[PDB]
RNA sequence: AAACGACGAAAACUACGCUUUAGCAGCUUAAUAACCUGCUUAGAGCCCUCUCUCCCUAGCCUCCGCUCUUAGGACGGGGAUCAAGAGAGGU
RNA sequence: CGCGAAGAACCUUACCUGGUCUUGACAUCCACGGAAGUUUUCAGAGAUGAGAAUGUGCCUUCGGGAACCGUGAGACAGGUGCUGCAUGGCUGUCGUCAGCUCGUGUUGUGAAAUGUUGGGUUAAGUCCCGCAACGAGCGCAACCCUUAUCCUUUGUUGCCAGCGGUCCGGCCGGGAACUCAAAGGAGACUGCCAGUGAUAAACUGGAGGAAGGUGGGGAUGACGUCAAGUCAUCAUGGCCCUUACGACCAGGGCUACACACGUGCUACAAUGGCGCAUACAAAGAGAAGCGACCUCGCGAGAGCAAGCGGACCUCAUAAAGUGCGUCGUAGUCCGGAUUGGAGUCUGCAACUCGACUCCAUGAAGUCGGAAUCGCUAGUAAUCGUGGAUCAGAAUGCCACGGUG
């Protein structure tokens, strides 16, 4: 059973565990909405299963490790695609075709000496 | 003080180091300064011989100085025993217990310090300064070098007026970043003033870094 | 850019029920990175105006943005110090963009109990052509269309 | 029961230098456990490289130290003298623990 | 590099290393509060005559090389402008240009 | 500030020179040369003549001044006012 | 306000030099040739230094730090000289 | 013009005020004498004068030697004094802007030109074509450092996919699928299909792809310009002071002031402050050290104090977020400065002159003219943390991630 993944995005890692039934996902030991505040992020971590119709279906069990809601949030998403890719792999399409397969290489540059914070430059004294 | 110093960025790609022992936080300043302080007396005891290179190392509490030249006979002096008479100063000047080596370099024109040396001897025993600059860059092109570019600053032939000159024959990179830059600087002292000399010579392409 | 010339960003496709304009409406509305909340406050706010409209939350959005939608950009394209506007006729997009902006931006200036009420009233005035939005739509427009001997 | 950390700054003489022992080890020996990389520490240091006044003029150099442990749980009666006796190279440091 | 600073913070490390151990049993008898009044005055007192310009933190870092008395290094032991050309020449066992 | 249980900053001299003054009864004025020194209850009603560098100023130490010290009662600038 | 241009055509260690051999290269229609070159090695011309071919002795050494002492090996101690050959190297 | 200065209470740091000096505070040197040296006694704030209690540390022919002190000058010191219009070295700007040159050939009697110009194209003298141009150097890019998909190796201080006991904690039994750890690689090259373009270069779409056109960030600053800036990091040819510009320590002042200015933090309050569950980071520093607990303190931290050159312990329950309550538009339960006093950290000493603390007064200010500056994507903007300087003394500096 189990057909694994290992999202990423941001400084964030997941790993999914996808297997056959019902929903009951459960991420890091809380469930969804315990874990999850952001409603919002409550969405993302269940596209995948949406664009399919696994939603009420499988199951899961994932453990996210790195950076905050801002993209934990996503790697679940990612990982959740590359394993359900290895459910059927016909799905793939869809996937694709809906931006859930690409890791967002997104990172956070760094303060350059002389500017402030990354492209900030301090203000210049006119004349 | 426009080009960027090139040993500095080609430390960590094809050129070696002069220091790679381990020190943690307390004893480096030491270690830098005996180690400035054996190079400064190897070059006063030395200056007839022509010496490029000095590294050093400190494997398990000793020191031990390796020297790069090409007239190791003055060194060695007769009967070999000049090497230890003067392996007996460097201990005493670093403490620890002390050893020396040489690596004697044959055909050694290509050596940036070699090659910017005797022109300075040259220039104070009053030799004339074009024919001098013309004679280095003839001795680094015959051994097969790919190209020298030399610097010399201040009076010229001694001159009064510090002006800046330069030649290069061949192709000389600094933005490659494969290209083996042997870089260094010596200064001549004359009745007239001082001048400086500054040496870059590309070696050739050398692929896959380091580890030969 | 001179000579780069790019296309338009996507955004997310706002999966509380799926919408571009609800999404770019949103990331309009949210300021200093607080979209959670700027979220929750129009969607109160809508779900309220669905109910006092008496239509969906869509489609009354929808047509309240259609109401108060403007036609014209006055732009500064002036040879130089000299004052010299210019009004023209506006994309489709950003004349979409430009009235959630200045819906969103009556909303800040009305002010209520809360932002979600501010949004409701403002909301329940651009239904039937009143509040802010559609002043301002017609302050631009009259001083657009009054300058027209000026190409 | 006895292990070495071996520190350097070149991954690719400290490979040569566990190499040494390992196979001093399966020869004089047996049962190693092979060379473990631990986190290398990289401190950062920025420098201004200005004489007199110029607070722009910086450059950001970092001192790498990696380090490594290799460990032979079962010892014999030559393992320890063969791993002791070693012409250690120099530049590399040995920490070597025998509980 | 001043000669005649270059003397007084040497000065501050042979006086300062002979008076530690009277100095560290002071601090200790009158930091612990299990003591006397009469002793703790006593001892203060006594410690206060001791020489001025040999107290631990009563010199400033001075530069190895050179002497500098600001942006002394406690890695290096030198300065900013020192350890740039040791660095550059490459002295410092593993001190290569960085990019993170 | 200082430790409680440390003690104030006397000076050795100092405290010998107030001790001669309060047992012969002198109205002359002692002079200081110290300016981080404490201030002890045994000086009150004498005349202390610190010294700033500038001038030895003269305090005539109150009842009012034990835990402080004795150099707050004299500036070293020189200024009341820009004009 | 100024800024000329003449003679490694007065090669400034020989790195022992001194000899000589194959190829390379700058030269140009292709080549050679001087050498303009470094560059692999050959041998001895010719000054050389050291261990030698001398004999005596069996010296001899090494884990235990001392020892008659044990498989053993590349292990090896004193005195004048070198006739001609042989290993290295060049203060 | 938040510049050196990566942290001026004394020391400090070159400035000021009183006093001591002279081959001097620090360098080689002779005639010799005392082992160097440790505790205290005293006059002076101090600068350094007297001195005692003492030690005789290892060694040649003992017409003694190294080491350290002491005196006598002369052979010497010393200068943060100046000259960046003598300079070396270094740095900033023009400017990571894209040009700056050379060899041969050709053209013109010649100075000189071509190449380097002209169309497409680009970030580019980047690529193509044409054209007496053909090539080359410094040059644009790449080779250098990280991120982005995947492979293998090694599995501790880390992971629990599966299995088991289980104090419900990965504690170990175990293991190397994974996240992580460091070493070697596959890998995006216009590689493709279509259009445009000159049957080119290229540009635009789409397909695969983890990533697409340089995939995404950083160092690398081309000949030259600014008598550009530092003889105050340093060295340095000349002037210079040689019983003081050298040198001595204590106390002040570098931190002050009717003022004007660069920059930033702090606030304007309903997305905002008041408090109570509650959540997710990376990277770091640690032995004269980092410093868990515990007893306490309304609070700073006091005492006792485990472990650890550390994938082990500390700094360090991160916040913004989230669910509740609450306040209601008011100089405000906003805003936190000035003030009197209180202790605490800290270094011999915080009146000049530290920071922390909490009780108390609770300023200004309520989006600010003309002007004006920064940003094109995980960037603006907000929130917190980390690092070096240093006895402590960051709104400055350098980094790190979250939201977005
Ligand atoms: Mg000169
Ligand atoms: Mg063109
Ligand atoms: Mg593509
Ligand atoms: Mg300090």
């Amino acid at each position: 059973n189990q057909y694994y993944g290992t999202g990423r995005r941001k400084s964030s890692a997941a790993r999914v565990f996808i297997k056959p039934g019902n929903g009951k996902i459960v991420i890091n030991q809380r469930s969804l909405e315990q874990y999850f505040g952001r409603e919002t992020a409550r969405m993302v971590v269940r596209q995948p299963l949406e664009l399919v119709d696994m939603v009420e279906k499988l199951d899961l069990y994932i453990t996210v490790k790195g950076g905050g809601i801002s993209g934990q949030a996503g790697a679940i998403r990612h990982g959740i695609t590359r394993a359900l890719m290895e459910y059927d792999e016909s799905l793939r399409s869809e996937l694709r075709k809906a931006g859930f397969v690409t890791r967002d290489a997104r990172q956070v540059e760094r303060k350059k000496v002389g500017l402030r914070k990354a492209r900030r430059r301090p203000q210049f004294s006119k004349r | 003080g426009q080009k960027v110093h090139p040993n500095g960025i080609r430390l960590g790609i094809v050129k070696p180091w002069n220091s790679t022992w381990f020190a943690n936080t307390k004893e480096f300043a030491d270690n830098l300064d005996s180690d400035f302080k054996v190079r400064q007396y190897l070059t006063k005891e030395l200056a007839k011989a022509s010496v490029s290179r000095i590294v050093i190392e400190r494997p398990a509490k000793s020191i031990r100085v390796t020297i790069h030249t090409a007239r190791p006979g003055i060194v060695i002096g007769k009967k070999g025993e000049d090497v230890e008479k003067l392996r007996k100063v460097v201990a005493d000047i670093a403490g620890v217990p002390a050893q020396i080596n040489i690596a004697e370099v044959r055909k050694p024109e290509l050596d940036a310090k070699l090659v910017a040396d005797s022109i300075t001897s040259q220039l104070e025993r009053r030799v004339m300064f074009r024919r001098a600059m013309k004679r280095a860059v003839q001795n680094a092109m015959r051994l097969g070098a790919k190209g020298i570019k030399v610097e010399v600053s201040g009076r010229l032939g001694g001159a009064e007026i510090a002006r800046t000159e330069w030649y290069r024959e061949g192709r000389v990179p600094l933005h490659t970043l494969r290209a083996d830059i042997d870089y260094n600087t010596s200064e001549a002292h004359t009745t007239y003033g001082v001048i400086g000399v500054k040496v870059w010579i590309f070696k050739g392409e050398i692929l896959g870094g380091m580890a030969a | 850019p001179r000579r780069r010339v790019i296309g338009q960003r996507k955004i997310l496709p706002d999966p509380k029920f799926g919408s571009e304009l609800l999404a770019k409406f949103v990331n309009i509305l949210m300021v200093d990175g607080k979209k959670s909340t700027a979220e929750s406050i129009v969607y109160s706010a809508l779900e309220t105006l669905a109910q006092r409209s008496g239509k969906s939350e869509l489609e009354a959005f929808e047509v309240a943005l259609e109401n108060v939608r403007p036609t014209v950009e006055v732009k500064s394209r002036r040879v130089g110090g000299s004052t010299y506007q210019v009004p023209v006729e506006v994309r489709p997009v950003r004349r979409n963009a430009l009235a959630m902006r200045w819906i969103v931006e009556a909303a800040r200036k009305r002010g209520d109990k809360s932002m979600a009420l501010r949004l409701a009233n403002e909301l329940s005035d651009a239904a039937e052509n009143k509040g802010t939005a559609v002043k301002k739509r017609e302050d631009v427009h009259r001083m657009a269309e009054a300058n027209k001997a000026f190409a | 029961r006895i292990r070495i950390r071996l520190k350097a700054f070149d991954h690719r003489l400290i490979d040569q230098a566990t190499a040494e022992i390992v196979e001093t080890a399966k020869r004089t020996g047996a049962q190693v456990r092979g060379p473990i990389p631990l986190p290398t520490r990289k401190e950062r240091f920025t420098v201004l490289i200005s004489p007199h006044v110029n607070k722009d003029a910086r450059d950001q150099y970092e001192i790498r130290t990696h380090l490594r442990l290799v460990d032979i749980v079962e010892p014999t009666e030559k393992t320890v003298d063969a791993l002791m006796r070693l012409d250690l190279a120099a530049g590399v440091d040995v920490q070597i623990s025998l509980g | 590099a001043k000669q005649s600073m270059k003397a007084r913070e040497v000065k501050r490390v042979a006086l300062a290393d002979k008076y530690f151990a009277k100095r560290a049993e002071l601090k200790a008898i009158i930091s612990d509060v299990n003591a006397s009044d009469e002793d703790r005055w006593n001892a203060v007192l006594k410690l206060q005559t001791l020489p001025r310009d040999s107290s631990p933190s009563r010199q400033r870092n001075r530069c190895r090389q050179t002497g500098r008395p600001h942006g002394f290094l406690r890695k290096f032991g030198l300065s900013r402008i020192k350890v740039r050309e040791a660095a550059m020449r490459g002295e410092i066992p593993g001190l290569k240009k960085a990019s993170w | 500030p200082r430790s409680l249980k440390k003690g104030p900053f006397i000076d050795l001299h100092l405290l010998k020179k107030v001790e001669k003054a309060v047992e012969s009864g002198d109205k002359k004025p002692l002079r200081t040369w110290s300016r981080r020194s404490t201030i002890f209850p045994n000086m009150i009603g004498l005349t202390i003549a610190v010294h700033n560098g500038r001038q030895h100023v003269p305090v005539f130490v109150t009842d009012e001044m034990v835990g402080h010290k004795l150099g707050e009662f004299a500036p070293t600038r020189t200024y009341r006012g820009h004009a």
